[PDB]
């Protein structure tokens, strides 16, 4: 098929021109984000009672 | 133990909602749900018209015969992967599987060297021994009789099955086909298959469906009571 | 004359037969009923009327069986070593559970009916509330029925003697006979007739539906089970109720003891006593473990 | 010519693979080697919503952390109140085959869909079918409100669509998948979104256009769930492969795989925990598993259901997690 192969080639060519950052520069960012919001996660560090909505 | 006006109003609303939900559930628990299946165009069009009194996906039909309200779900317009939505039909009472007898010496238009009877057998095998359906009964409708009967002569059944060794009479060719379809059941100890050579232009299909459904219901009730 | 041997036979039949049979029944019934109850508790949900009735029957069987261990120490030591209050409580609970089991069986038979007629549970008596209401009514009615047994069950205490007399061998034989006949009529004959009637109707339905269907598996197993239930109930219960009244009437005013005959009758009553208790052991199997559904589910939940 | 294009496509694929391989100097398992473990995560069932009469297929929270909407295959869509066990709304559907739910960010509307190939939008006024969008040719499998007048739907005909609720017209169509699309997730800024399909692949689409910017592969089977990392730089994938996989947009490759030898069931949903340090995945074995997203270590297990876990959701504040199931039970854990 000369109609679908052209679209596939165009799509493949359009995705190979993207700039990529080195790995270990994106894992560091994930680690930093996880570290900077540690105290705002009630599931990681549970909040004391009288602050939990479903204490009951 | 103190409650405000707003809290009491909310509780009253929740109780009314729950009451309506229970009423709806009890009302909908008295309906028989059947799943209509078929390969290609074996039927599902004359069957539905014969049984109805009251690509868009599921198509739903109501009808009552003596005291039972049947809902039939035709899902032949779903040209999607059958593996990702079949489990929605796990609790249906029975599966009505339609197979056309005349499609024993024809091939699919989109692909040759492929009998339609073999495709129907493949689909029946896949659905009968499929999970989610280890305790669901099947009503097999062998449609398009009197055209296979008059087409059997001058066109031997060996075109479909090259092993058949017998006369060309309709009375035994039909029995051979029915047995070949019934032999695909690998759960003979937990499932039943009701077969009907449904070329009855009268109201004989609805009667057969009613009888099979009542038998299924009685067997289920006896099973739940310890008897079977 | 010709009944000294009868006396020895009666003594041995009281001392050994009753103890061994009661022990065997205790162990087997306790095992089965405990299995059934724990299967119903932490393994089954969506309770319906039939489940309520069956659970009540199992509870009654277990309660009846709990009264046996204190009766097996006796018949071996030759006397009742516990307090009079304990004796009265033991016999009262034994009889109350014995006569509650019958009503629960009758209502199970009635519930088997009303499901061939109303397969969608669309009847008033099939509501889960009516089941519990009727269970409470049954318990209270049986307790009220057994209330007038207290005067007779009163124990015997005298010089160098502390013995508990069974129901048939206590109190005034006239009032005792009248009460025994009333208890028989109210607690055995009427429930038996109701059960027989409803099971006969169910069997007729099964026979009519079996021979007028398409080519399908016949309804032969349920008919056999329906017949077996009635057969077992009648066989296990009738001789005991006949012999109890015969013995009670044997020691009335017009005895005449023409051939010291009041030894054979007591022996027959003793032999028939432990047969009736066999229903408590049998019921678990017949009503729960004979069905593939319940045993399969219980095993699956036992595997955790 | 056919070969002139096939060879070019193969060359482009090889070049892309080599370019993305020559970028993995390290891995997200050596950097986090010294990171201390999160420990043992233990949660208790705080609430049990008990209204549905059949299997539950979808669930959503809404930007309030109080009310949530649940859909079951009994023709009912129930809006609850988490802090209590009250029912605020119960909507009867025209079709009882529903596989999706959505709560508007403003709380005014809700949406549903299923085997009828139609997306129905109900107006809560905070009850009445406000709109019915019908342009797909396959069962809907997901839907997410972008605004009060925009919605993104995904269908089993291997396509996604961006609609216009006011007029009902299909504003844009996203194509490229070669299989049913089973999930989609909106980026926090609602400028891009990812979709996972049954061809064992995921794609990143720009909402303002109709072009796929990146394609991520590596799963060995269908993908049933998708989730975005809280900062919108990465995403999570749930599949039957029993291999939870984290991928990055900027690096354009896979980072970590979450799997165990004793797990053989497929994953039916995934979700994060407001910080990206925990990944909660629902399984077919009635269990939910909490993984340490930075170390790929199973932190904990939630087991309170008995038929399956078809829907999992975390409160916006990560205060609690609602878990609906085919057992018609919505369990809220904290
Ligand atoms: O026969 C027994 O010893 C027990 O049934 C109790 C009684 O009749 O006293």
């Amino acid at each position: 098929s000369i109609a679908q192969a052209r679209k596939l080639v165009e799509q493949l060519k359009m995705e190979a021109n993207i700039d990529r950052i080195k790995v270990s520069k994106a894992a560091a960012d994930l680690m930093a984000y996880c570290e900077a919001h540690a105290k705002e996660d009630p599931l990681l560090t549970p909040v004391p009672a009288s602050e939990n909505p479903f204490r009951e | 133990c103190t409650l405000s006006a707003e809290d009491k109003a909310a509780v009253e609303r929740s109780k009314m909602i729950d009451r309506n939900l229970r009423e709806d559930g009890e009302k909908a628990a008295r309906e028989v749900k059947l799943l209509l299946l078929g390969a290609g165009e074996s039927g599902k069009s004359t069957i539905v018209k014969q049984m109805k009194i009251i690509t868009t996906g599921i198509v739903e039909t109501h009808f009552t015969f003596k005291d039972l309200h049947f809902k039939m779900f035709d899902v032949g317009a779903q040209r999607s992967e059958r593996k990702k939505w079949i489990h929605c039909f796990e609790g249906v009472t029975a599966i009505i599987f339609c197979v056309a007898l005349s499609d024993y010496d024809l091939v699919l238009a989109e692909d040759e060297e492929m009998n339609r009877m073999h495709e129907s057998m493949k689909l029946f095998d896949s659905i009968c021994n499929n999970k989610w359906f280890t305790d669901t009964s099947i009503i097999l409708f062998l449609n398009k009789k009197d055209l296979f009967e008059e087409k059997i002569k001058k066109s031997p059944l060996t075109i479909c099955y090259p092993e058949y060794a017998g006369s060309n009479t309709y009375e035994e060719a039909a029995a051979y086909i029915q047995c070949q379809f019934e032999d695909l059941n690998k759960r003979k100890d937990t499932k039943e298959i009701y077969t009907h050579f449904t070329c009855s232009t009268d109201t004989k299909n609805v009667q057969f469906v009613f009888d099979a459904v009542t038998d299924v219901i009685i067997k289920n009730n006896l099973k739940d009571c310890g008897l079977f | 004359a010709t009944c000294k041997n009868w006396l020895a036979a009666e003594a041995a039949l009281e001392k050994y037969y009753l103890s061994i049979f009661y022990g065997i029944e205790f162990v087997v019934g306790v095992l089965g009923n405990t299995i059934v109850v724990y299967g119903y508790i932490f393994s089954l949900k969506n309770w319906n009327s039939s489940n309520i009735y069956l659970f009540n029957l199992s509870v009654s069987d277990l309660a009846f069986l709990c009264t046996l261990p204190m009766l097996i120490r006796s018949y071996a030591n030759g006397n009742w070593i516990y307090g009079d209050v304990l004796c009265i409580s033991n016999r009262y609970v034994l009889h109350a559970n014995l006569y509650t089991s019958i009503l629960f069986l009758t209502f199970i038979s009635i519930d088997r009916y009303l499901i061939i007629k109303y397969p969608f549970r669309e009847h008033l008596l099939q509501k889960k509330e009516f089941a519990i209401l009727i269970s409470l009514a049954i318990w209270v009615l049986v307790t009220l029925e057994l209330l007038p047994i207290l005067p007779l069950i009163n124990p015997v205490i005298t010089d160098n003697g502390t013995t508990c007399n069974d129901f048939a061998s206590s109190g005034d034989p006239n009032y005792n006979l009248i009460y025994s006949m009333c208890l028989t009529l109210l607690g055995f004959l009427i429930p038996l007739f109701v059960m027989c009637f409803f099971y006969y109707k169910i069997a007729l339905f099964l026979k009519q539906r079996n021979r007028q269907v398409a080519t399908a598996l016949p309804l032969e197993k349920p008919l056999n089970l329906v017949i077996m239930a009635v057969v077992i109930f009648s066989v296990l219960f009738t001789p005991y109720h006949v012999m109890r009244n015969v013995r009670i009437a044997s020691r009335l005013g017009s005895w005449k003891q023409y051939q010291c005959t009041q030894v054979v009758i007591n022996s027959f009553y003793i032999v028939t006593r432990p047969l009736a208790f066999l229903n408590s052991v049998i019921n678990p199997v017949f009503y729960f473990l004979l069905g593939d559904h319940f045993r399969d589910m219980l095993m699956n939940q036992l595997r955790h | 010519e056919l070969d002139q294009l096939r060879q070019e496509a193969e060359q482009l694929k090889n070049q892309i693979r080599d370019a993305r391989k020559a970028c993995a100097d390290a891995t997200l398992s050596q950097i986090t080697n010294n990171i201390d473990p999160v420990g043992r995560i233990q949660m208790r069932t705080r609430r049990t919503l008990r209204g549905h009469l059949a299997k539950i297929y979808a669930m959503h929270w809404g930007t309030d952390s109080r009310l949530l909407v649940s859909a079951s295959q009994d023709g009912k869509l129930i809006i609850w109140d988490s802090y209590t066990t009250n029912k605020v709304h119960a909507i009867p559907l025209r079709s009882s085959w529903v596989m999706t739910c959505a709560y508007a960010p403003s709380g005014n509307y809700v949406a549903c869909g299923g085997l009828d190939n139609i997306c129905s939008i109900y107006n809560l006024k905070t009850v009445r079918v406000s709109r019915e969008l019908a342009g797909h040719t396959g069962y809907l499998s997901c839907c997410r409100f972008l605004d009060d007048n925009q919605i993104v739907t995904s269908s089993g005909d291997t396509t996604c669509a961006l609609w216009d609720i006011e007029t009902g017209q299909q504003t844009t169509t996203f194509t490229g998948h070669t299989g049913d699309v089973m999930s989609l997730s909106l980026a926090p800024d609602t400028r891009l979104f990812v979709s996972g399909a049954c061809d064992a692949s995921a794609k990143l689409w720009d909402v303002r256009e109709g072009m796929c910017r990146q394609t991520f592969t590596g799963h060995e089977s269908d993908i049933n769930a998708i989730c975005f990392f809280p900062n919108g730089n990465a995403f999570a994938t749930g599949s039957d492969d029993a291999t939870c996989r984290l991928f990055d947009l900027r690096a354009d490759q896979e980072l970590m795989t979450y799997s165990h030898d004793n797990i053989i069931c497929g994953i039916t949903s995934v979700s994060f925990s407001k910080s990206g340090r925990l990944l909660l995945a629902g399984y077919d074995d009635f269990n939910c598993n909490v993984w340490d997203a930075l170390k790929a270590d199973r932190a904990g297990v939630l087991a309170g259901h008995d038929n399956r876990v078809s829907c999992l959701g975390v409160t916006d504040d990560g205060m609690a997690v609602a878990t609906g199931s085919w057992d018609s039970f919505l369990k809220i854990w904290n």
